[PDB]
């Protein structure tokens, strides 16, 4: 699918204390790039990947000063909506912020979002449109009005729409020869046994790049899914991804089943047993 | 307000060869709120590790990476140690080179 | 790049 820059910020209370924390990383796809932290002395945006390291030092001035002032107004944002809740001001907090913009065959904006959330829900978002937001609750629907007035979503739509997707557009040439190289699973199906009627059959697929995979069992050319086990993809440690599926069958009914990996990086998709 | 449990992942980045250098990985995901202990653990000892930067995903859940390199024998004993509001008592998820 | 800062909340 299309390629995309987002960022994801996360700002935590501190009282007090008696201040805030804030936490940014970007990503082009599924590959971190970027990262600030005010948990660090002098905190500055810092580079996470060898392509990026490449911008001059004006780029990461702009960086750092930008996402610092950013902290700033999460800071502020955290009282505001402490008050909002009219919640203790003993207590810590969490405000989210998400957003990005997905490149087009065109190279303009195919869609940019920005969503936010307060204590780990939903609170705001900027609707598909780029034009209206959407509130989630009484207190969301004052943030929205001071947003309406202000002008809020003309300016993330104009970032979205400019900023967000040249900057992408210029990462991904950067970075090129590997964010724009699909890197295949190595795949391989291992056995455990447990007692006499159940042995486990585990599907893998290791180091693959991007994150997105399917990976499931047949029985004879059915679809195994609902006794099927699957774990959540996770990160191999070195830009790569991990994922595997497993499922429980008779001890001698290995042949009878085939396990079907799907992945970009692949020729063909390929169809693994147990040997 | 709603307090989210931490969900671990123990394993390494390739296939476990006793002899051969590797590298541990303690992933824990979909907790709430972000503040959380990851340890990763040799025969219940503290390893030198790093972390990987606070990120979330769509459902606004946190997760993080804990890991280090590693040579996996057939005596040393590994296991990943998490403490987070949401937990009893620290959760210890031993590491299986099967899952 | 990053956002300029949002509006406040």
């Amino acid at each position: 699918g299309p390629h995309s820059l987002s960022y994801f910020y996360t700002a935590v209370s501190r009282p007090d204390r008696g201040d805030s924390r804030f936490i940014a990383v970007g990503y082009v796809d599924d590959t971190q790039f970027v990262r600030f932290d005010n948990y660090a002395p002098n905190p500055r945006m810092e580079p996470r990947v060898p392509w990026i390291q490449q911008e001059g030092q004006e780029y990461w001035d702009r960086e750092t000063r930008n996402v610092k002032e950013t902290a700033q107004t999460y800071g502020v944002g955290l009282n505001t909506l402490r008050g909002y809740y009219n919640q203790s001001e003993a207590g810590s907090h969490t405000l989210q912020s998400m957003y990005g913009c997905y490149l087009g065959p065109d190279g303009l904006l195919l869609h940019g979002y920005r969503q936010d959330a307060y204590d780990g829900a939903d609170y705001i978002a900027l609707n598909e449109d780029l034009r209206s937001w959407t509130a989630a609750d009484m207190a969301a629907q004052i943030t929205k009005r001071k947003w309406e007035a202000a002008d809020e979503a003309e300016r993330r739509r104009s970032y979205l729409q400019g900023l967000c997707v040249e900057s992408l557009r210029r990462y991904l040439e950067m970075g090129k020869d590997t964010l724009q190289r699909a890197e295949p699973p190595k795949t391989h199906v291992t056995r455990h046994p447990s007692s006499d009627l159940g042995v486990t059959l585990r599907c893998w697929a290791l180091g693959f790049y991007p994150k997105e995979i399917s990976l499931t069992w047949q029985r004879e050319g059915q679809d195994q899914s609902q006794d099927m086990e699957l774990v959540e993809t996770r990160p191999s440690g070195d830009g790569t991804f991990q994922k595997w599926a497993a499922l429980v069958v008779p001890p001698g009914e290995e042949q009878s089943y085939t396990c079907h990996v799907q992945h970009e990086g692949l020729q063909e998709p390929l169809t693994l047993r147990w040997d | 307000f709603v307090a989210r449990p931490p969900k671990v992942q123990v394993y390494s980045r390739h296939p476990a060869e006793n002899g051969k250098p590797n590298y541990l990985n303690c992933y824990v995901s979909g907790f709430h709120p972000p503040q959380i202990e990851i340890d990763l653990l040799k025969n219940g000892e503290k390893m030198n590790a790093e972390q990987s930067d606070l990120s979330f995903s769509k459902d606004w859940s946190f997760y993080l990476l804990v890991h280090t390199e590693f040579t996996p024998n057939a005596v040393d004993q590994y296991s990943c140690r998490v403490k987070h509001v949401t937990l009893d008592k620290p959760k210890i998820v031993k590491w299986d080179r099967d899952h | 790049a990053t956002a300029a800062a949002t509006e406040a909340y």
